[PDB]
């Protein structure tokens, strides 16, 4: 046998009134420690007080939501034990109001948002939060910490926005997730937002080609022609025109497959640009358009 | 002493008047202050006077149906202490504010049903928010709703909103309102509802909407839910068709692909003003933010703003800090980015 | 071709479609041309544009009562020729235009009941004007009507304004609409009826729920003998919540005018104002005169408001006794000024 | 016996389309004669062609109404005959529309309005007529002729010291449907129709304003606030005013019935105000001394 250590401890948090705030609590040994957590020695026992164990049996997470002042401003211990031991561990619980919000304090500027992924695709959750200093971000998958810490896994941390990343998705990546930022100051939580595993469908993905490229049209002084351009592939390009460097046709929506330009009062010889663009490349064509006496 | 062509029952402790169909322009003056029951059903009075319903701290319920009234002056209920109910249906009222529901402490019952209300004020439910329990907006011409408000209605359990014009619903609602029977949001112009506490008993109507059927919806499709006609509106493919007949693998979002960038380049050396644009195009339409080289988001601050298009304007550059302008397009299916370097 | 949930009995000669609360949200498109009746009520149509109901020359019945439609283009029902009846009952229509009635050429039944109508375009029923026979705009929010356009409407028997804002009915109307058997003007904003072609196969002439201002105009209408139809006064005070038929034809009184503001006999010869305000039951209507032609306002060198001023640029030899009239239902009043 | 002998022939008129044209016929016999319209020599009949018989059965009016072109544009004959007589005479109905109207053409700038007047009192429906030349007018009661001609009868006409009609002495008879008639060498049109009502007499005592509790002096420090009160009475009521001097303090829509409290407030000087009782039967005045004393 093996008496309990500590695998991950809980540290002295500060967040927010009507927030959220988990403390997160893991250790092993042989037999497998079971962790109980206590407020002011006894046992915690609220509505607002729900405790999420691990899928590992490792250990388990207090989340206290909403966070009321100061009613739940106290300290709260982690007690692991086995047959052959028992240990703990203690922090404190700091819960402000927004009365009482230092400027510097983490602040969520842009929140994930709801996304569906494909099983085996990546699927990317955004976080962008800002404060004095600069907070660091965790991330939270339905109560439980994602396990980051592995450089190298399906699941990673984007270095610098702070985004969470889902390589290879599967079906347990199905789930709810939330945002963390925390700094010396403090710790807000962003809103949740669900993540949806959806079947692979395997569609043929083709970079954009012209079917039929604008072709090269002479014409009187002033002066009026009809070019057409004609893009395919999957996903189907979006076409624009171009003279040169600046966009020809500004603040329309780009067409799909098929942009026709037409031209008026020409007076001058000119070649004329048309773009094909889609997520898979960017594809060029332009025409000649000259004016002969 | 009974106004004319009333019914009024003066017995203890159920002191009742009713007057319909007895062409009333006006409510009756000098009407007894110990009254209970007041109805008013059927007549055509034209507007409601503070001095209408001044003293009745005894009146429990108050019927106003079916009439022609387009105008309640403030404070009209401010000393309707005892009220539970209130019916004001059928009426020509276009908004409901927040001095004109003042005073009602234990109103529980509150009907606006088939009128023209056009927008409710923002906390305009404050004087019974801990204590309404049903509330009927049906029939109007609501566009918006102080969700806000909604949300911290805990004793409510049947909200209607059967026939009127709201865009979209807000997310953070209805988490607290575990009474919750029935939702009625038939008839409107919700695009997409929220991943909300939707599932739970409860009935959520949701029909006679213009659906738009990507994946926003997926999570709604895998529910077990009879049939209640509910149609898709767009995209094309789907126009016309009924929502719980369509498969699940033909709710599709189309990740964003940034159209209109600065093109990978600018430079100003100077305070002169510069402008950035990015445009984004997708299934849904994609949100477009932006990023300062420190990695801070920018929003719609001082010397910095941000337009529905995406166009980031900058006016007075300081430009100690010069370096990758970064585009993103977010959206449900993926995220687009566009970087620009400026110094 | 037939959508889910409808019944379409394509059998010619008589197409009939019926897509009632089948939840639609536009009007079925790839609907049979040939259609004679087609009925879409109690759906959630939200528009009708003009590609809805293109080429139907074969509709006779269109009906598309209880939705939320809220706009109808412009010659959305162009093309109609043959259509006999139109329902449009309980929607969000707010106007009535001439571009959305065009082509209604055979029109018989026109139904706008409970909607949001504010304004009907005048002569905005030229297409069917001869035609009509039946017209219900109740429960609006009409606070005017083309009253010009429905003197037109010859073969019309059943006029129902049964709940709208209307403040006033224009006097000469209804002459020329003698198969007109029904006319509900119950709960508007209505003062007074005019001693029109009122009193007369039958005829139900309902004006109850009216702010009734109770004074010599109504005398006419006190001393018929119709039945108790509810009606109430609202002003003035003394008879404000009584009955109109409860009240005795001596007490429905008016007021002789009087100027309160003369000007005095009170210029600069080289630009024009005079002031006249008349009070009395009903209100005055104030008219200025000329030495010796009878002064019009509201013109090019001429303005008059409604207070009673008269106002551009004044003639260095128009001077005269300039005298004002305060017409009155009970009597007149004058003050003259003389300026120079 | 003796055969009929025309008192009043009809004359040639020029209405405009969707107006009237009446014309009137009157003739004397023994017995009385009767008279009958013609049309082209046919007796008329049509919807729109009504004749009115007077009270006496002096004769009677051919009306027509709406005139419409130029299905009634033709020559109408009066034919009156008894057993021992029968004479006629004939006159020509021209009726042009709007497109033909010519500048000069009789318009009705303000028609007669809804009336109505106590049995034995004053009623006077007004009719301003234009066009050049200067238009004639004259009145129709019930689709038949007024005779204001006689200048000293309870009915007349003023002209001179608006050709409105002046009604003394109202009786039940009078009660009826007026409408007013602008003639001259070009044409002729009609004013929309107006009703008169005739109910009996209110027996109420006719007396000029007169001031029941006039206003009091009053004397107040530096800012200064006052109430100061004017009662007056009379039938009809005094509408009640206040003024300083030349200028209204009161406005004439606040404007009360036989009570005015007038409020005073940051008074700083020394004034009088002139209060001031209104009614069709006089206008009186009454000061009241507003002192600043310490
Ligand atoms: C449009 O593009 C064509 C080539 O893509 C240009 O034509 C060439 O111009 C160069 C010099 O500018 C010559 O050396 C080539 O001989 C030309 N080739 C051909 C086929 O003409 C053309 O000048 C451009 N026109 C404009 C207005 O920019
Ligand atoms: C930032 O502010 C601008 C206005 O200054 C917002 O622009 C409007 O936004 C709505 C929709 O959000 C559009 O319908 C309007 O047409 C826009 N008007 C103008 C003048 O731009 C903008 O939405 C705000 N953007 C953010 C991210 O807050
Ligand atoms: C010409 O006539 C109209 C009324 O028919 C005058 O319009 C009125 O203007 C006053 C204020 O100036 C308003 O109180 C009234 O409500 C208006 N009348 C209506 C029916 O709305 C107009 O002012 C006159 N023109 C001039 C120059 O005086
Ligand atoms: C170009 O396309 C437009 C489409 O409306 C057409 O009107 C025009 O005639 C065309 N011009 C030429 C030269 O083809
Ligand atoms: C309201 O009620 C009580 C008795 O019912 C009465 O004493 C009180 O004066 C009333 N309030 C007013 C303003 O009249
Ligand atoms: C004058 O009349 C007003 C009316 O409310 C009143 O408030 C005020 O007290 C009165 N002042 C005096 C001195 O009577
Ligand atoms: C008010 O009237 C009297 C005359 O009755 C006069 O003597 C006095 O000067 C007047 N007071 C003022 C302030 O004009």
């Amino acid at each position: 046998e093996t008496p309990p250590r500590f695998t991950r401890t809980p540290v002295d948090q500060t967040g927010v009134s009507g927030g959220v705030a988990s403390f997160i609590c893991q250790a092993t040994g042989d037999p497998r420690p079971k962790i109980v957590w206590n407020k002011k020695g006894k046992k915690v026992s609220n509505q607002r007080f729900e405790v999420i164990e691990f899928d590992d049996g490792s250990g388990s997470v207090l989340r206290i939501q909403p966070l009321r002042t100061p009613r739940d401003e106290a300290i709260y211990e982690c007690v692991a034990s086995n047959n052959v031991g028992e240990i703990s561990v203690s922090t404190r619980l700091t819960v402000l109001r927004e009365d009482q919000i230092p400027r510097g304090f983490p602040t969520i500027d842009m929140g994930p948002q709801l996304k569906v992924v494909e099983r085996t695709r990546t699927a990317t959750m955004l976080c962008a939060a800002s404060g004095n200093p600069d907070p660091e971000i965790t991330w939270f998958k339905d109560f439980l910490p994602v396990d980051t810490s592995n450089n190298n896994g399906r699941i990673k941390q984007l270095r610098s926005r702070g985004a969470l990343q889902i390589e290879q998705s599967e079906e347990s990546d199905q789930g709810k997730y939330e945002c963390v930022a925390t700094n010396s100051a403090g710790t807000r939580y962003s809103a949740p937002a669900n993540l949806y595993v959806r079947e692979l469908r395997e569609v043929r993905r083709v970079p954009p080609r012209f079917s039929i490229p604008p072709t090269n049209h002479e014409i009187m002084p002033g002066g009026s022609v009809n070019i057409t351009c004609v893009a395919v592939g999957s996903p189907m390009p979006y076409v624009k025109w171009m003279l040169g460097a600046e966009d020809l046709t500004p603040e329309d929506d780009m067409p799909i497959g098929r942009n026709v330009l037409e031209l008026n009062d020409v007076r001058q010889s000119a070649n004329y640009t048309c773009v094909a663009m889609s997520t898979l490349g960017v594809i060029e064509a332009i025409a000649q358009i000259t004016v002969k006496a | 002493p009974c106004p004319g062509r009333c019914i009024c029952q003066n017995v203890a402790p159920t002191l009742t008047m009713l007057c319909a169909k007895t062409g009333l322009l006006f409510v009756p003056p000098a009407i007894d202050r110990r009254v209970v029951e007041l109805r008013l059903t059927d007549n055509f009075i034209a507007a409601v006077r503070r001095r209408d319903f001044a003293n009745m701290t005894s009146l429990v319920h108050l019927t106003l149906s079916r009439n022609t009234i387009g105008q309640v002056a403030a404070g009209a209920f401010a000393d309707l202490r005892a009220l539970r109910a209130l019916h004001l249906d059928s009426n020509r009222l276009a908004e409901v504010r927040g001095d004109q529901l003042r005073g009602l402490g234990n109103l529980r019952h509150l009907i606006l049903g088939n009128n023209q209300i056009r927008k409710v004020e923002s906390a305009a439910f404050d004087a019974f928010l801990s204590t309404v329990e049903d509330l009927d907006l049906s029939y109007n011409n609501l566009e918006a709703l102080p969700w806000e408000a909604v949300g911290q209605m805990v004793n409510l359990n049947t909200l209607t909103l059967d026939h009127n014009l709201i865009d979209h619903i807000a997310e953070g609602t209805f988490v607290q309102l575990h009474k919750l029977v029935r939702l009625d949001m038939t008839s409107n112009r919700l695009h997409k509802l929220p991943p909300d506490g939707l599932f739970l008993p409860l009935t959520v109507s949701f029909g006679g909407n213009p659906l738009h059927c990507n994946c926003e919806l997926l999570w709604l499709r895998r529910l077990t839910r009879e049939d209640d006609l509910e149609t898709c509106a767009t995209p094309e493919h789907l126009t016309d068709r009924y929502f719980w007949s369509i498969p699940e693998e033909e709710f599709l979002c189309e990740p964003p692909l940034i159209t209109r960038q600065a093109g990978g380049r600018a430079l100003v050396v100077e305070g002169q003003a510069v402008s950035l644009r990015c445009r984004a195009v997708g299934d849904p339409e994609p949100v477009v933010h932006w990023v300062a080289p420190d990695g801070r988001l920018l929003g719609n601050s001082s010397r910095t703003r941000v337009r529905g298009d995406g166009t980031l304007d900058v006016t007075i550059t300081t430009l100690r800090d010069s370096g990758t302008f970064t585009c993103i397009a977010s959206n449900a299916a993926g995220e687009a980015t566009a970087p620009v370097e400026v110094c």
